[PDB]
């Protein structure tokens, strides 16, 4: 084992120990996300209002 | 009621378990995917241990234990027992073992060519045998052995072949001996009282391993390749009785004192040694296994570990007795129902 | 002095934003009308705990954080609260209706309507920051809210400060205390759309902290509040080095390089020690090495699991209390000589340590003791991924009938949506498959 | 997410109506007079759910009674709680519907139907936050049938994003006003198929059953049928208008009970029967609540499988005993329990009781053998439907032939998707 990076303040201490060495959408987009889903949610109650009409 | 399915359908031995369980009348089976169990049987390969134990109110059960294939493949046996400080070196009831990798689709060999070479000019018997887990070589040339595995394609071992096998009279033939090992939830370590000797029906040759029907003894083979099966005895199968009386009369001594103690010691350190690492003790699912251990006698009475299979079948003589002991000591110990064991406690 | 602002979002994400802050304020000795004697600069500073906690001209210290759910039940306990007078009224953001247990209802629906008021609330805070250092965000996995609005604001978040990172502390669901068959469907919708926008997330299965609080708290049939106060001892213990001096985890960054050496692959699974209940007179205090090793049992994990069977990435331990760096090198020694540890070959094999001498707070009145020590483990296993095997499972049976695919498509979500949600977590799972296991 | 805007209608729809307001205006501590004097704070956290705040600090239910003659409706305003109700509320006709879903749905109703939705409209406007409506009414006759259907509709074109749901009361050759109630019965399911997101089917042959062969009443009257029905109601509503985070809104009750939309209709029960002295245990609630005796649906659930489940246990008992108990119930007949819906049964628990009770339980199903219900009247249809038996009395009123063939197969579509799902496997 090694210890290395050692930091001691008043608070407390850090170290770490070796065992072991080794062997985005835009803005635009995300409106248009929101914006198509929000058709289609009017699509769809515009096709209830017609079958109600019906 | 407690509840179980079943996800290994070619398993004779919980087959048996399950038709055990459904005559209890306090075991309901249930389709494959019901996730509403206490009692897994799973299948042999991809078993989802990820899924087990994530069920409230349910206390849930598996036949088998994750990490366990560490013990029971071959490649996998031979690397745990060169690397385990609790086996490793000072084990001297594991055959000479290396693990070779094909060129085609870490690693050994000329390793295991500088073993090879010390007895080559030393007067020394270099027969060796390749396999991995039909498919095996045995032959005293290395160079025939490396040029066969990579014919193949598949992770082998080569280890040193028992040239000294202890051999029946009459006959003068060679055989090998399985005993059946269940480890419980607890990891108790029940050693079933009854063993099986795999026999061969041909005299052992010395000069001829072309012809592997005296070699291997395999009951599979030895029906299909032998002209005396079942001559000496019942489908190339000896019982413990039977051999008992045998080293008694042939040799002035028991199975117990000659090979049954080197038998235990061995189970024992096998199991020991991956417990930590597979133990349930402290999961939030448990499971048990059976274990199949096959062991080689030589010549002295020393017994060698062979390989351990993590799927084993039985004897038909035997799957009724070993079939109620799995659900007595396995199964109704977790969900009991509302001796003479048939077991040897080795004790952990 | 760098700023961190906790944005917590649905019912999951206030109640233990505001158990965490009930506790903060106790760790920093600020009272809950907002004053704090210990603090000699008044109206202004650049000590640590300035990370989490501004301050007005008249001395008061307030909380760098944003509530926000789509219906008032749960923000209006806190208005009304012990904490009232801690917080301003822009912080607690509040809608007329909920997300219904669905994810598309939060992410589209109510989503799309309440973003840029969300957002902006979130400006007024980032304002009064001198050098920002990015975001902690608490929510569960399974409400409408916590999975829905969760991922616009992330994807958002993105946008409006690419530089920043982004701490997720997200609640798994658990059938023991859920409250939606549909919970799975929305923990996988979630985290697909979140994965790229999150930089490291520490997920906590209400099922580990439930059973928790049954065998070591004694607790019968555990609350909201009974899981809360537990939850946020463990966030603490996380965040107790941004807000107190030290020198590990110091900065939001550091959890990334520390503990995610794969972008993806970003779930570092918590272990928690020890868990006493504050009924029992007579309890004799753990050692360093006992609850160093209590690290390794899964019976102390925020998420159950078996480590034995995966490898490790990376390795923290944060202990809290009265521990010297040779008591855990030699707690550390005996343990991995006795252990299964196994590191992936393309990491070193080892522990990144640190002690903060304050022992853990605890609640007045609540259900754990006070101990002399304390540690959480931090390690990045692939084990961890045994959980979205769970929740990949259930996802699967339910959506290859389609039950309750349409109250989603009905929300404007697109059907194949799920598909494209499932394919991203068959990666998922392979990925670890392939860092983790050998053959 | 709050307020709930109840109608109810016609005769059967009205009966239950004053009763459930009866029962719950009691548990609410709300007096005749619509006082409160209640001893508790947990009976007034959500009491805006189904009650106005008017003036003088009393409450007002947000109910709206609505009938085609004025019979049921005077009664109801002379009856006990008579007086609670807003005046304004009362709508009526003198024409009556003569137990034709056409007069109800197409001429007599339509006369009537905008006057109603006037009054549904001013109560909604009042609303914060309106989550959606609940009727009460029966299938077998022809206002709460025919013109119930009809408001409904009206209600949806209006309110297209609000939740609907309905307490339905099925018609039965064992309590029957008329031949035609599956006539009736089979224009209205049509309508409940499209427009309702939750149908209690209240069905009047399993109240007449439990009274007769478990109350032990030698002759039942539409009084102990309703005990019953007023008590289901109460035992459902009960997560709407108390604290609690399962099932708390119309909207995340629907979410959770309904994997296919058309598929939302519900099989009540509850524990214990009554028409007292030593409370159930836990156990004892929990065996009672899921036998096929303790069903408001004559459908036995043993002849299919549970979809989805809701439970509610009332009363002071342990949270672990309700949760080991209901797990219990599921692990010892998970068959029953379809297994690609995981964990598809949720309990909530309420501390305040019903009157008269330390305890009780009410169960809530989403199981496919509601289809014996379906296929009950679809038989029954049938064998009038084949020689035209009594359609004169509809074609009278201007329907035709052709749109009782189309509720008839789209009733038989809805058995036939049931049968579907009970199939079905993992
Ligand atoms: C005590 C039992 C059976 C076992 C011992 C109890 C087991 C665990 C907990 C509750 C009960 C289920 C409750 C009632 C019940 O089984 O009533 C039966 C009959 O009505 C069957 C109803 C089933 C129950 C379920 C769960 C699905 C389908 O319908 C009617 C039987 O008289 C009831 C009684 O025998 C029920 O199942
Ligand atoms: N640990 C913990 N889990 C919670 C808490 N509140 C809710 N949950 C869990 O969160 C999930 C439900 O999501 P919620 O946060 O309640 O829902 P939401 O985000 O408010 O979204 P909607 O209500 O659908 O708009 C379930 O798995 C609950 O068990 C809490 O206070 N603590
Ligand atoms: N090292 C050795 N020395 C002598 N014989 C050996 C040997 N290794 C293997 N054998 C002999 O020949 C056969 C190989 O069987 P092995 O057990 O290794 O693989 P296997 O495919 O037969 C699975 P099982 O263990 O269930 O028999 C041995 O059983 C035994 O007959
Ligand atoms: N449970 C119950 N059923 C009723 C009641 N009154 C009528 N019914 C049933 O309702 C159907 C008759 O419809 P009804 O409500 O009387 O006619 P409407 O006034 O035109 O809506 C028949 O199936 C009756 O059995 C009642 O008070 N309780
Ligand atoms: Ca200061
Ligand atoms: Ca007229
Ligand atoms: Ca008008
Ligand atoms: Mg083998
Ligand atoms: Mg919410
Ligand atoms: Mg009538």
């Amino acid at each position: 084992m090694e210890v290395i990076e050692l930091n001691k303040c008043t608070s407390g201490q850090s170290f770490e120990v070796i065992l072991k060495p080794p062997s985005d959408p835009s803005l635009e987009e995300i409106q248009k996300k929101l914006e198509a889903a929000e058709e289609r949610r009017k699509y769809q109650e515009a096709e209830l209002l017609k079958h109600l009409a019906e | 009621m407690y509840t179980f399915v079943v996800r290994d359908e070619n398993s004779s031995v919980y087959a048996e378990v399950s038709r055990l369980l459904l005559a209890t009348g306090q075991w309901k089976r249930l389709r494959k995917d019901n996730p509403r169990f206490n009692l897994m049987l799973g299948e042999r390969n991809r078993l989802p241990f990820g899924r087990l134990g994530h069920e409230p109110g349910l206390v849930q059960l598996v036949n088998y234990y994750r990490g366990a294939d560490k013990l029971c493949r071959k490649a996998s046996l031979v690397k745990l027992i060169k690397t385990s400080p609790e086996l490793s070196e000072s084990c001297t009831w594991f055959p000479e073992s290396y693990v070779i990798y094909p060129t085609n689709l870490t690693d050994e060999r000329e390793v295991f060519l500088a073993a090879y070479n010390r007895r080559r000019e030393g007067r020394e018997g270099n027969v060796w045998i390749a396999k991995s887990s039909e498919g095996i070589l045995i032959s005293s040339e290395a160079s025939e052995l490396l040029d066969f595995i990579d014919e193949q394609g598949q992770v082998h071992v080569i280890q040193k072949y028992l040239e000294k096998p202890l051999l029946l009279e009459p006959g003068h033939r060679k055989f090998d001996i399985r005993s059946w090992v269940l480890v419980d939830h607890l990891y108790n370590i029940y050693l079933y009282r009854e063993g099986v000797l795999r026999t061969s029906s041909e005299p052992y040759n010395s000069a001829n391993f072309q012809d592997k029907t005296c070699h291997l003894t395999n009951h599979c083979i030895q029906k299909e390749y032998s002209k005396n099966y079942g001559r000496y005895e019942e489908g190339n199968e000896m019982f413990f009785e039977e051999f008992n009386q045998y080293l008694m009369d042939a040799l002035n001594t028991t199975l117990e004192n000659s090979i049954l103690l080197q038998i235990k010691h061995i189970i024992r350190s096998c199991l020991m040694c991956i417990e930590p690492a597979i133990s349930t003790k402290h999961l939030h699912y448990q499971s048990f296994q059976l274990f199949g251990f096959d062991f080689m006698v030589d010549e002295e009475l020393k017994v060698w570990l062979i390989e351990v299979n993590g799927a084993p079948a039985c004897a038909q003589k035997l799957y009724a007795e070993l079939c109620q002991g799995i659900v007595d000591v396995a199964i109704s110990s977790v969900f009991p129902l509302a001796p003479t064991s048939i077991f040897i406690k080795l004790h952990h | 002095m760098r700023e961190c602002i906790s944005i917590h979002v649905g019912q999951a994400g206030v109640q233990i934003g505001n158990a965490c802050w009930e506790l903060y304020c106790l760790e920093h000795g600020i009272q809950p009308d907002g004053q704090m004697p210990s603090d000699k600069t008044i109206g202004g500073g650049d000590d640590s705990f300035n990370t989490f906690f501004s301050e007005t001209g008249a001395g008061k210290h307030v909380p760098r954080a944003v509530f926000v759910d789509l219906e008032p039940t749960v923000i209006d306990e806190v208005r009304t609260g012990t904490y009232r007078q801690l917080f301003h009224p822009e912080q607690l953001i509040t809608g007329k209706e909920d997300a219904a247990n669905n994810y598309a209802r939060g992410h589209y629906t109510i989503g799309k309507e309440i973003i840029d008021l969300v957002l902006d609330r979130i400006r007024k805070l980032a304002d009064q920051c001198t050098g920002l250092q990015g975001f902690l965000v608490f929510h569960s996995f399974g409400g409408g809210t916590g999975s829905g609005f969760t991922s616009l604001l992330m994807e958002r978040l993105s946008v409006d400060y690419g530089k920043k990172s982004k701490l997720e502390f997200s609640i798994y669901p658990a059938p023991q205390v859920s409250t939606a068959v549909v919970e799975p469907y929305n923990s996988i919708l979630t985290t697909h759309t979140t994965l790229e926008h999150s930089d490291c997330a520490f997920m906590v299965d209400n099922e580990a902290i439930y059973d928790i609080c049954r065998r070591n708290l004694d607790i019968e049939r555990p609350t909201y509040t009974n899981l809360n106060r537990l939850i946020s001892q463990i966030v603490s213990s996380i965040t107790a080095s941004l807000r107190f001096d030290g020198a590990l985890n110091v900065d939001l960054t550091e959890f990334q390089t520390n503990l995610v050496p794969y972008p993806r692959i970003h779930f570092p699974l918590a272990t928690y020690a020890p868990v006493i209940s504050a009924e029992k007179a007579y309890h004799e205090q753990l050692s360093v090495a006992e609850i160093t090793n209590a690290c390794f049992e899964p019976a102390n994990q925020m998420v159950k699991c078996d480590p034995r069977h995966g490898k490790y990435m990376a390795c923290c331990l944060l202990y809290r209390g009265d521990v010297v760096p040779k008591d855990v090198n030699a707690a550390i020694a005996t343990i991995k000589t006795k252990r299964s540890i196994q590191f992936v070959d393309w990491c070193p094999t080892g522990f990144k340590v640190g002690i903060n001498y304050q022992p853990p707070t605890v609640v007045p009145g609540g259900d754990l003791a006070k101990v002399q020590r304390a540690v959480c483990m931090l390690s990045n296993t692939t084990a961890i991924a045994e959980a979205w095997a769970r929740l990949d499972h259930k996802f699967d049976l339910m959506y290859a009938k389609r039950a309750f695919v349409h109250w989603y498509v009905g929300e404007g979500m697109e059907e194949g949506e799920f598909s494209e949600a499932r394919e991203d977590m068959a990666a998922l799972e392979k990925d670890y498959e392939e860092v983790g296991v050998d053959s | 997410m709050r307020e709930i805007v109840h109608i109810q209608a016609g005769q059967c729809g009205n009966q239950i109506g004053a009763k459930f307001w009866e029962v719950i205006s009691d548990e609410h501590g709300i007096d005749p007079t619509g006082s409160y004097h209640g001893d508790s704070d947990l009976q007034l956290e959500r009491i805006n759910v189904y009650y106005n705040e008017a003036t003088g600090n009393k409450y007002v239910p947000r109910a709206i009674l609505v009938d085609l003659e004025p019979g049921t409706m005077d009664s109801v305003r002379s009856g006990p709680f008579g007086q609670i109700f807003r005046p304004d509320n009362f709508v009526f006709g003198q024409s009556g519907a003569g137990n034709n879903w056409a007069k109800g749905h197409y001429t007599e109703g339509a006369e009537l139907v905008d006057s109603v939705l006037d009054v549904v409209r001013k109560e909604s406007e009042s609303c914060d936050c309106l989550q959606g409506f609940q009727l009460t009414h029966s299938l077998g006759g022809g206002t709460g049938s025919g013109m119930g259907t009809l408001l409904i509709s009206k209600i949806r074109e209006e309110y297209p994003d609000r939740i609907m749901n309905t307490f339905s009361v099925m018609p039965s050759p064992k309590v029957s006003d008329t031949v035609v109630e599956p006539y009736n019965a089979t224009l209205s399911v049509h309508q409940l198929v499209e427009n309702t997101d939750e149908t209690y089917c209240i069905d009047n042959e399993a109240l007449y059953d439990i009274c007769f062969r478990t109350l032990k009443l030698t002759t039942p009257t539409y009084g102990d049928l309703n005990h019953l029905v007023s008590a289901t109601m109460s035992g459902v509503t009960t997560c709407l208008r108390f604290p609690g985070q399962l099932n708390a809104d119309l909207r995340k009750l629907a979410v959770n009970m309904v994997p296919f939309p058309r598929l939302h209709f519900f099989m009540p029960g509850f524990a214990p029967l009554t028409s007292q002295y030593r409370a159930l245990t836990v156990p004892e609630l929990t065996q009672q609540m899921f036998d096929s005796k303790n069903m408001m649906a004559a459908c036995d659930p043993r002849h299919g499988r549970y979809l989805t489940v809701a439970a509610i246990f009332r009363g002071r008992m342990s949270m672990k005993e309700v949760d080991e108990q209901m797990l219990n119930v599921q692990n010892k007949n998970s068959s029953y329990f379809v297994e690609w819906i995981p964990n598809n049964v949720k309990t909530a628990v309420c501390d305040i009781p019903p009157r008269g009770l330390k305890m009780s339980a009410t169960f809530i199903g989403n199981s496919t053998a509601i289809q014996e219900l379906f296929k009950r009247i679809s038989e029954q249809f049938t064998a009038m439907f084949r020689r035209k038996a009594f359609l004169h009395w509809y074609t009278g009123e201007g329907m035709d032939e052709m749109e009782f063939t189309e509720a008839e197969s789209n009733m038989n579509d809805l058995v036939s998707e049931y049968q579907q799902y009970q199939d079905a496997t993992a």
